[PDB]
Order: structure tokens, then sequence, then C-alpha cells
RNA sequence: GCGGCCGUAUUGCAGUACCGCGGCC
């Protein structure tokens, strides 16, 4: 297998539904992961290679945690999210 | 135990968030009761009180611009009648995590007209029976609940079954 | 201009003008 995070403080999402307006997406997606913590932002795009996926920034790392063991294959409008921590750090929490 | 201030107002964060409307923060502060809200001067369209310790939602003044409310984490097990009057532009309403028990406990959100949006995720109301059906049949503008959309054929299905002589008990006892 | 329904393709690690295509009502 693939190499595991380090627990980050973004998450990334896949599986979404990809019939979702974006700006409706990143609504529900700030309302649903509110409940972790403080979020900085959420990065979401409609291209080929990025829709389906969202990454959402905690400023906390133990939200992110929660946030991901909480929620993994929760059906957001009815489809399972896959989460996991990001691969890199996001730009927004640049020292 | 800390109160509602305008100080603690005006000191929190108040900023664009990531979906582009005007928030205050008021998260983490143990807040037992809603108060001094008036002294937002109508500023936000979304105030963010996840995490404190609510167990009703009241006391409300008039705030035409709010239009999405966060209420994660707290104990909120009743909720004021009427506050329609105090925020008519409610759009969403984000009660995640608290203690509505009873499908009539939920009545107070009806006459919102503009309400598209609730989470009773992690609220004892969530898993009673016909919880989905009932907020089909009761809240005719609902479109997402708990991140679900309400689809027509469900909404067709709901009134369908309240009117069966089944469906016409369950109503009776919610009353 | 504004919707509804059905199907189909992409399962993709980012920082955004915008975001797949097709069939019915
Ligand atoms: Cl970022």
């Amino acid at each position: 297998g693939a190499m595991e995070m380090l627990p980050n403080q973004t998450i990334y999402i896949n599986n979404l539904n990809e019939k979702i307006k974006k700006e409706e997406l990143k609504k529900s997606l700030y309302a649903i992961f509110s409940q972790f913590g403080q979020i900085l932002d959420i990065v979401a795009l409609k291209t080929l290679k990025m829709r389906g996926q969202a990454f959402v920034i905690f400023k906390e790392i133990g939200s992110a945690s929660n946030a991901l063991r909480t929620m993994q294959g929760f059906p957001f409008y009815d489809k399972p999210m896959q989460i996991a921590y990001s691969k890199s750090d996001s730009d927004i929490v640049a020292k | 135990m800390v109160k509602l201030t305008p100080e603690l107002i005006n000191q929190s964060m108040q900023y664009i968030n990531p979906v582009r409307e005007r928030e205050l923060d008021l998260r983490g502060y143990k807040i037992p009761q809603i108060e001094n809200l008036g002294a937002t001067l109508d500023q936000f369209d979304t105030i963010d009180l996840s995490d404190n310790d609510l167990r009703k939602l009241d006391n409300l003044p008039h705030l035409p611009r709010l239009k999405t409310l966060l209420l994660n984490n707290n104990r909120i097990l009743r909720i004021s009648e009427g506050l329609e009057e105090a925020v008519p532009n409610l759009g969403s309403i984000i009660l995640t995590g608290n203690n509505l028990q009873e499908l009539s406990d939920l009545e107070p959100l009806v006459g919102f007209t503009k309400l598209e949006t609730i989470s009773l995720l992690i609220n004892p109301v969530s898993t009673k029976p016909n919880y989905r059906e009932y907020m089909a049949y009761k809240f005719p503008q609902l479109r997402l609940l708990d991140f679900r959309k309400i689809k027509q054929k469900d909404r067709q299905a709901a009134q369908e079954f309240f009117r069966t002589k089944q469906g016409k008990d369950v109503l009776k006892e919610i009353s």
C-alpha cells in the first residue's frame, strides 16, 4: 500500500456528488464540518481533474482528526464521503 | 459562567467566511443563554454559536440580515415560538449535536418562510419513527435535511402516508 | 430565460471568471 499521512489540519474528501453546484457544495461542506472546529477555508473546483473533491482546512489538527474519524463514509447528498489527510500542507496555513 | 456581552461580541472575530459571507465567531465561550445580540447591529449573514452551553434557542433581536445559524454542540432542548419575526430570512439552521427530543419540539420552526436547510444530526429527534417523512410533510419549503435532499417523490410519499389512518394516528400523537 | 426526471463518463491531492456529455417531460 501507499504511505499513510500523519494527522494534518487539512482533510481531503472525494467521491462527492458531482451534480451539486460548486457554491452549494461548499456551503453544505461548511455546515456539516463546522461541528468539528473552526474552518479556515474550503478548496473545491469543478474542472475535470478536481470535481468530486474538496479540501477542508481546519485551524486545529484535532478538529481534522475528529472530522475524518466521524464522517468517514457519511452519505452526503446520497454518496458516501471518502476522507483522508491531504498529501501536502495547505497554502493558507503557511507560516 | 460566561455572559454573552457587547464586549465579547466586539472582541470576537468578524470576517468574510469560506462561503463569502459576513460571520461573527462566538464559538467555544461556554455561553449559557443568548443575549445582547442586538449589539451586532445586524451586520452578519452568519453567527457561529457552536460549542457553547445553550439549553434553548430564544431571545433573538431583529436581525434581517441573518441567513445562517450555526448551533453545533450545545444542549438545546427547546426553541422559542415566533422567531421568524426576529430572523425572517433564516435560510439554514445547523443544530447538529443538541438535545431536541420530539417531533412536536420542531413546531417552532414551521413559520420560517425561507428555511431551506436543517441539520438535526446527533439529536434524539432524528431517530424518532417517521422523522424524515414528517419533516417533508410539515415543512413544504425544506430542501436539504441532514445533508440529504428531500426529493419531490419523498414529499409525495409522505403526504400519501399521512392521509392514511396509520399516518393520521401518528400526527394525532405528535400533538 | 427557469426547472423536473432519467442515463452516462471522469474516482481525480487542490488553491478557482465559469465548468462534463446525452435523452426525455
Ligand atoms: Cl489553502
